[PDB]
């Protein structure tokens, strides 16, 4: 999807 | 409220100055962390590298969404380090993702704030309550547009986007 993460990029 | 800046290069070419106002009057802890990482005030972190955004890159850019950076530790999106000696709590979620230039904290779930941040290139309402908004681009949003232009759907840039210089403006 459209997330903003730090390590595991999700959908 | 303090104002900090990034002088950017895109593909080695100077692209301009991004000027950001930090909401210290709303998010004092989060603002101070960002502000300090702009000046380099605190020196060397536990990672052995300067607590300083200078020289770091935007490693994840999705056009129409946001530009992500803040990894001055590993320089690959896995690193980053706050000034508090560890990851810090979500201070509050008073400020919402209301449009372009919104400056917010990237994380790895609740209470995992480090140094990684993102600048929105549109409204990102779905991130409300999950990511601490702590600033707003007030000058040089056109520079962010130049960064957005080299992004992709995967988030991979096609030119290196670098913070050539950075610091505090007021």
């Amino acid at each position: 999807x459209l997330l903003v993460t730090a390590g595991l990029v999700l959908a | 409220n303090p104002k900090v800046f990034f002088d950017m290069t895109v593909g080695g070419q100077p692209a301009g100055r991004i000027v950001m106002e930090l909401f210290a009057d709303v998010t004092p802890r989060t603002a101070e962390n960002f502000r300090a990482l702009c000046t380099g005030e605190k020196g060397i972190g536990k990672s052995g590298k300067p607590l300083h955004y200078k020289g770091s890159s935007f490693h994840r850019v999705i056009p129409g969404f946001m530009c992500q950076g803040g990894d001055f530790t590993a320089g690959n999106g896995t690193g980053g380090e706050s000034i508090y000696g560890s990851k810090f709590a979500d201070e509050n979620f008073v400020k919402k993702h209301t449009g372009p230039g919104i400056l917010s904290m990237a994380n790895a779930g609740p209470g995992t704030n480090g140094s990684q941040f993102f600048v929105c290139t549109a409204k990102t309402e779905w991130l409300d309550g999950k990511h601490v908004v702590f600033g707003q681009v007030v000058e040089g949003m056109d520079v962010v547009k130049a960064i957005e232009k080299v992004g992709s759907s995967s988030g991979r840039t096609n030119k290196p986007v670098v913070i050539a210089d950075c610091g505090q403006l007021s």
